[PDB]
């Protein structure tokens, strides 16, 4: 049931080393238990026991060491693990990273107590992603379509408007509408600004009733930013498959993620694997995004978008190189849009929603869209590649079909990929601009859709 | 790696081995 | 290839107990005189009472024949030939036939090669069908097709090339590959069998009665449909008195639906 | 000969990267030429 | 018996006690019992690396030893399983849980005991009679396909003592016993094999027979052997599901095992959900494969053990079912997940890096696990023969074969099936690039097709020159134009053409091409090849002669043999007889020497 | 012949000793016995992976790529148990064999290898994947023992003169291809458009040989003068002018 039995205290810090507390004379530690120091002013700091041996347990410390010492400082053991005390009542609000509130509201009067650790989902139990979310940007809904299920990466770079475009997710997202949906969105490794900008562009926009948010800031506990990611898939899990949401769980940056994981690596002396993060990161990465999927004899499915900074810009680096191998597919913030002025700037080229062929078609969104999507990717490809013929060759040297490929580039980022922070556009009228787009070209042009869509959609 | 590596060994003897200078 | 010595040793002393099993399990009486001397020197150590370690002692001393290469060709040659003879079970075969069989398979390159082998697995699909079938029109043909084969089998030998033996099994595959809905084929392909036997009563006597019946009165009930007049289902009907499966059985049900083509 | 030598860094690593992009592109907008050429020459050499 | 938990670090847990332990015995830790592997002895102590997240484990916990390594139960029950890289069976866990995760620490019997499974004891044996390991002590009827043969597990020996009459018994009552040095062994129809050991044989036999696909590119031109080890470059663009459902459907194996290495968890859920609605026809009964299959399932968030185990415990199986003298196929969809779990276990241990990050023993556990597949002579007297043939399927980063596990990997396999995504955007499925894939077998199969299709190497041969051909042709058609070609080259890309077209492509949802038996694609082949030596020879006779044989003259004259040609791939073995089927083979034939005829 | 196999799926660690096994057999027939051996050893990169994994597992100091730093010493080991010894008729020869990992030349098996062997013979994709058996690449070949076991009472005279000859002319060869891959063999002038047809003719007739077709020296040097030929006299700037009035013409 519970733990009916009384916490020791310890005065016996043995020693300190950087944010360890190292206790001693321990009655039977257990690893990863929660621990409530005291330092001797009474000023109380939290802690996780991250090694036990013997006698001594190791204590991680959140906040720094600063005053702890050997004789006055008092450690309370609190007999069990982190467990998140979740509720429904966790969606319209705002939570820091340990799961304390900080939207002036009370404690979480828990519906349950779940180990943040969660647990690996049977893989007989799993269903497939059959049913479309909407994101709300064209360059995605209209190209990418999300899966209700999927796992997918918004991969960005340093400086880019990756954090407008989740929190515009954050607003936008839901069913296609053709009540039960939720965000969950984990904000690890996020300056004072950035948190006071989703914090107000949520509550201000509408969107709280539908959405549970955690903020760790940049200068908040390491471990911390290592708890975050487990704290909101241990809530989306409580949504998603006891309280039958569907849930969309936004991660803002993975990247500062790795960069925690490398501390808490560090504090236990582990050795530095490849590019000096540890060599186990495809489990503990795996570990927080296959939290992930709809499952038999529910409808709950928690949707996934772990939002991921680029180091270098580079695709090759460790971090996007295994959440290219865990997530079902990627899609692509680019510098390039970025600088020309075009919001959001998702480049379409690079991404692929995997599943999208399970979100789109008829019964699920509209008949046409695969159809649509094909060839608005094979216009735009064609219409790059164009446009870069017209650099080489001067325009009298373009063909009258030329010109439609650049004509339809032009109108394309300035109506499909354009969109502004605020606009919300659902599926269908993302299709319905597609065509406004797509008829731009003679009917005969439109190689990739079939004849039947054409005769019922290629009409204005 | 390496040179972290044999770091990391070294100071396990060192502590395995101010353990037991308290016999 | 290798194993342990003890491996290798304790396989050594299987294959003779094996043999040995195969031998009194093939021949109860000690009449296949010719193949048992081919075995003499293994066939004694299980004759022997002998404890697994004695014989196991001797394998390590060399008294018992020990190469493995030699005990698996000289098995396999033994175990083939009760295959066949347990194959046949309806029809217990000649020991003359048994012996040449075991000569031609020990005059023989390799027997997993042999078309002897295939033959064999060809029966074997076939039979272990038949060994749980539920009744049905395929299922009942496919019993008496096998039956007739394990006659001829039992009357031929393997290597002989007897044309009647190599097409029931070209036809019994076709039919047990065929699948169960296909009523008209299975029917078309049972007919073109007895229409080819050169007896006028291939399945007289190689089956029970009842099973007999059985194949006459499924030859009849999927013809009756066909006829459109009451007095020629009363004709068709008339040919039921008949309790062997005969070539003239066949052609009687075949001019009875041709008299009812021709009266409409 | 065979290779630039530029000494072994994570800058080297984006400098070439950014080189081969460089190549690459140029390859692609002097194919577009060698191609747009092509056709022209053999429309002349017909007339 | 058991130790007592001494120290916990992450995933290592080191135990006291333990002074009877040994390297990699499998130990289960703490109150809920969490699996893990013993990676060092220090004394009286052992350290463990704990599978599961150890979270909760406490100093002075319970740490109890199983008398076994890493082991796979084998025995009756396996067909229709679901397992996890470590034996454990993921429907049971559902089943019995009621819960969508499997809990930490679960302990559920691998095959199901309390299941009276139908057992009928080989009617030879007595009491007193001799036995030796892979002996078939009796035989397991556990679905309508695989009768399941029972064997005296490899290390095993004696004087059977007892055997169970004909009944009904589950894997845990005593089936044998027997008597060897005067110690009684006691024996089950569970059987436990240490998985990184390889099952003995008589001996690993040459590969000799095709391992049939039923799919004209796979079959044709790059065969691989029953036995045989094979690759395939899966990944999403090239459509790797082309080889495995037709091999899963069709093919000449009597088992399957998959082994999701570490896969996506939706992509893993996709083969989860998929095989149990595909069927085979067998006798003329429609089937779910699933009746011959078992899914050694991993999501890329199981315990990385269970991912580095998962192909180990994969081909531990197989080799159960090919000592019982059956023909497994294993499929592996992605080894480099499993290489990217062994990887992590080398971190984890603090081994230095090697190759791009791998461990040093990369090729080794790649290579000993690759000369695990083979067809064999058996252990046991019953002399039968039996092979798993290994698909184990790589994933280069941007196809980029220098990749390590890639690299050993194609140092290994004798077989290449070179999907490329270039194809299948195409949709020419099964989207095998011919130029980049390859066969070692080519030399070993020589037999089987001299034997059974003694025309059909000559016109392998030519098929892989024409198609060679088409690609130095294509060069001289981008410089000069199709027009410039000698008439020997136009119907060389011609030919080629058709053979591209019409017999490597092969469109599975048609119902004319579900499958395509190896008389068939020899059928077809040698029409394309008969009409390209009497069209060549047309040409060639009438070399510098004043009227010249052309491409044009034999479409204008005879087109309807060029689309009889095409039309070929529509004939259907369900619909049509063979007898049939080589009838309009045989008539293509004699209606183009005659078209050929009246034009010289 | 004696075989030790160890096969891939052996236990790793005796790959360690199988050569040495294959040696100390090998010196105890040449050494002792005076017999002529020839050793061949098989993929030493399967050898050099067994010192990877050792090294790994002892924790010793990595050179390239993770292998040992004395993998050179250990290579040494196995390779300088080689040669003819003083009053022994005996003789160990050896033909070693392996697999360079990714083809790479520079790849630290086939570097400490080429260091510590007489020069070594080269197996190429670039002839192979043209049918072009034996494979064997003469150009990165190289026998540092061909300086003396050439010439009267051994080989013919010219071998010595025709062997540099033909490496000039494959290796200008190599040189004007690379040249025809960029600018076409429009720029190539006639001299060098036999040098590339020279690599042509070499590589059908000197390289291409059977399975089981065995060639004299005498009868190798006939064809490469038949080779040589293809080039006016003057142009074969390795033989000297009395060689070529010897064997050129003939």
């Amino acid at each position: 049931n519970y733990l009916s039995q009384p916490r020791l205290t310890y005065k016996t810090v043995s020693g300190v080393n950087g944010p360890l507390v190292i206790l001693d004379h321990v009655k039977f530690p257990r690893y990863a238990e929660i621990v409530h120091l005291t330092l001797p002013d009474g000023t109380k700091r939290s802690g996780q026991v991250l090694e036990v041996s013997g006698s001594k347990a190791v204590v991680q410390v959140f906040e720094g060491t600063s005053g702890i010492d050997a004789k006055k400082t008092s450690c309370e053991f609190t007999g069990d693990i982190l467990r998140t005390p979740v509720s429904e009542d966790m969606l319209g609000r705002v939570f820091n990273g340990s799961g304390k509130p900080i939207d002036r509201g009370p404690v979480v009067l828990a519906e349950d107590f779940l180990d943040i650790m969660g647990q690996p989902i049977n893989p007989q139990c799993r269903i497939y992603p059959e049913e479309m979310i909407q994101t709300g940007i064209s360059a995605i809904d209209g190209m990418n379509s999300i899966a209700r299920g999927q796992k997918i990466p918004i991969f960005s770079a340093a400086g880019l408007p990756h954090n407008e475009i989740a929190a515009q997710i954050c607003r936008q997202a839901g069913l296609v509408k053709k009540e039960n949906f939720a965000i969950v969105f984990a904000a690890m490794g996020v300056n004072m600004e950035t948190a006071r900008f989703f914090k107000s562009d949520f509550e201000e926009n509408g969107s709280m009733d539908n959405v549970c948010l955690f903020l760790n800031l940049a200068n908040d506990p390491t471990i911390e930013r290592i708890i975050t990611p487990r704290l909101a898939l241990t809530t989306a899990e409580f949504l998603a498959y006891q309280c039958e949401k569907h849930v969309l769980v936004i991660l803002t940056d993975m990247s500062s993620y790795a960069e925690a994981l490398r501390e808490v690596s560090a504090a236990r002396e582990e050795v530095p694997g490849r590019r000096g993060f540890p060599g186990y990161m495809y489990t503990d990465l795996a570990t927080i995004y296959e939290r992930a999927g709809r499952v038999e004899g529910r409808n709950g499915s928690i949707t996934q978008i772990p939002i991921l900074t680029m180091p270098n810009d580079d695709i090759t680096h460790p971090i996007p190189d295994l959440t290219g191998y865990i997530t079902e597919g990627q899609i692509y913030v680019d510098r390039q849009l970025h600088n020309r002025q075009i919001y959001p700037p998702i480049n379409v080229l690079p991404s692929l929603s995997r599943l999208m062929k399970s979100a789109i078609g008829e019964g699920m969104t509209r008949k046409d869209h695969a159809d649509v999507s094909n060839q608005l990717y094979a216009c735009y490809a064609i219409g790059k590649d164009v446009q870069a013929m017209k650099a080489v060759v001067g325009e009298e040297a373009l063909t009258s079909d030329d010109l439609l490929y650049l004509e339809f580039l032009q109108k394309f980022e300035k109506n499909f990929i354009t969109q502004g922070p605020y606009e919300n556009r659902t599926v269908y009228e993302t299709l319905d601009i597609g065509w406004q787009l797509l008829r731009i070209f003679p009917k005969e042009m439109l190689k990739r859709i079939p004849q039947s869509t054409l005769s019922e959609f290629y009409p204005r | 790696f390496y040179r972290l590596k044999k770091i990391q060994e070294k100071k396990k003897i060192i502590k395995e081995k101010s353990e037991k200078d308290l016999e | 290839g290798g194993l342990t010595s003890e491996q290798y040793h304790s396989q050594v002393v299987g294959k003779i107990g094996y043999i040995a099993r195969c031998m009194q399990t093939i021949d109860p009486e000690n009449n296949l005189k010719k193949i048992r001397e081919d075995y003499q020197d293994v066939l004694i150590w299980a004759e022997k009472n002998y404890r697994f370690e004695e014989i196991l002692e001797a394998s390590k001393s060399g008294k018992c024949p020990n190469d493995l290469d030699a005990l698996s060709r000289r098995s396999l040659i033994l175990q083939e030939l009760l295959r066949l003879v347990s194959s046949i079970s309806p029809f217990k075969m000649k020991l003359d036939l048994i012996e040449s069989q075991y000569e031609k398979m020990k005059q023989h390159v390799n027997l997993w090669k042999s078309d002897y082998h295939v033959k064999l697995n060809q029966l074997n699909q076939l039979t272990d069908y038949l060994k749980n079938a539920a009744p049905t029109p395929k299922n009942n043909f496919l019993r008496a097709m096998t039956s007739v084969l394990q006659m001829q089998i039992a009357q031929y030998g393997i290597t002989e090339d007897n044309e009647g033996i190599n097409q029931l099994f070209k036809l019994g595959l076709h039919l047990l590959a065929m699948a169960n809905e296909k009523i008209d084929e299975q029917y078309h392909l049972f007919k073109g069998y007895v229409k080819d036997q050169p007896e006028e009563s291939p399945f007289e006597g190689i089956l029970p009665a009842e099973d007999q019946k059985i194949l006459v009165k499924t030859m009849i009930d999927y013809a009756m449909p066909k006829l459109s007049s009451k007095v020629l289902q009363d004709k068709l009907s008339a040919l039921s008195s008949s309790d062997v499966l005969t070539k003239t059985l066949l052609d009687s049900i075949d001019r009875i639906v041709k008299e009812n083509e021709k009266l409409n | 000969k065979d290779r630039i030598e530029i000494f072994p860094s994570r800058m080297a690593q984006t400098i070439m990267k950014a080189r081969l992009k460089g190549a690459q592109t140029g390859r692609n907008l002097l194919k577009k030429k060698s191609d747009a050429l092509t056709l022209r020459f053999r429309q002349i050499l017909k007339k | 018996t058991f130790g007592y938990v001494h120290g916990v670090s992450g995933p290592v847990v080191t135990a006291c006690d333990m002074a009877g332990a040994a390297m990699y015995e499998l130990v289960r830790v703490g109150h809920s019992e969490l699996v893990g592997e013993i990676i060092r002895l220090e004394g009286d102590m052992a350290t463990i690396q704990v599978y599961e997240e150890t979270s909760g484990v406490s100093v002075g916990d319970p740490v109890l030893r199983t008398g076994k390594p890493l082991s796979v139960e084998l025995g009756p029950g396996i067909m229709g399983a679901i397992f996890d890289g470590i034996q454990r069976p993921l429907s049971d866990i559902s089943s019995q849980t009621q819960s969508i995760y499997i809990p930490r620490g679960v302990n559920v019997s691998a095959l199901s005991r309390d299941i009276k499974w139908e057992f009928i004891p080989s009617k030879n044996l007595r009491v007193g009679s001799h036995i030796t390991g892979g002996d078939i002590y009796g035989i397991v009827n556990e679905n309508s396909l695989i009768k399941h043969k029972i064997m005296l597990p490899p290390r095993s020996r004696g004087s059977v003592t007892y055997i169970a009459p004909p009944g009904n018994y589950d894997a845990s009552d005593v089936v044998l016993e027997l008597e060897f040095e005067g110690v009684k062994e006691k024996l089950s129809m569970v059987q436990v094999w240490p998985v990184r050991q390889v099952r003995p044989v008589t001996e690993k036999l040459p590969a000799n027979h095709p391992l049939l696909t039923g799919q004209r590119v796979l079959d044709a031109l790059f065969p691989c052997v029953q036995g045989g080890t094979t690759a395939i470059p899966g990944a999403f663009g090239c459509g790797k599901t082309v080889i495995s459902q037709s091999l899963s459907k069709y093919s000449n194996s009597d088992v399957i095992i998959y082994v999701g290495c570490g896969e996506r968890g939706n992509e893993m859920s996709e083969v989860l959900r998929d095989f149990p609605e595909l069927t085979m026809e067998v006798d003329g009964k429609v089937e779910s494969i699933m009746k011959r299959t078992a899914l050694v399932a991993n999501t890329s968030n199981m315990p990385v053990a269970a991912r580095e185990a998962s192909i180990y415990t994969g081909i531990t199986l197989s080799e159960y079912f090919r000592d019982m003298g059956y023909h497994v196929s294993m499929m592996a969809d992605s080894t480099s997940r499993w290489a990217e779990a062994l990887r992590e276990i080398s971190g984890r241990l603090a081994e230095m890096p090697a190759d791009s990050g791998y461990p040093a023993y990369l090729g080794a556990r790649l290579a000993s696990f690759y000369e695990r597949a083979g067809r064999v002579k058996c252990l046991g007297n019953p002399e039968r023969e039996g092979s798993v043939s290994i698909v184990g399927a790589v994933s280069p980063p941007g196809g980029d074969f220098s990749d390590p596990v890639t690299s050993a990997t194609l140092g290994i396999v004798q077989v290449f099936w070179g999907l490329d995504k270039k194809l299948a955007q195409r949709k020419h499925f099964p989207s095998v690039n011919w130029l980049i894939s390859y066969s070692k077998y080519m030399r070993a199969l020589d037999e089987y097709y001299d034997k059974h299709f003694t025309e059909f190497v000559p016109l392998r041969t030519k098929a892989k020159e024409i198609l060679q051909e088409e690609e130095d042709l294509a060069e001289i058609v981008q410089l000069v134009g199709k027009a410039s070609l000698a008439e020997t080259d136009k119907i060389t890309l011609e030919v080629a053409k058709l053979i591209k077209d019409d017999f490597l492509q092969q469109n599975g949802y048609t119902p004319y091409d579900r499958f395509c038996p190896f008389y068939k694609t020899v059928g077809m082949l040698s029409n394309m090849i008969s009409f390209y030596d009497m069209a060549r020879r047309a040409v060639e006779t009438t070399a510098q002669s004043d009227n010249k044989i052309t491409w044009s003259i034999i479409r204008e004259h005879m087109g309807e043999i060029l689309y009889k040609l095409s039309s070929m791939k529509f004939k259907d073995p369900v619909k049509d007889g063979e007898a049939k089927i080589k009838a309009d083979y045989a008539q293509l034939l004699e209606d183009m020497q005659n078209a050929f005829r009246s034009l010289e």
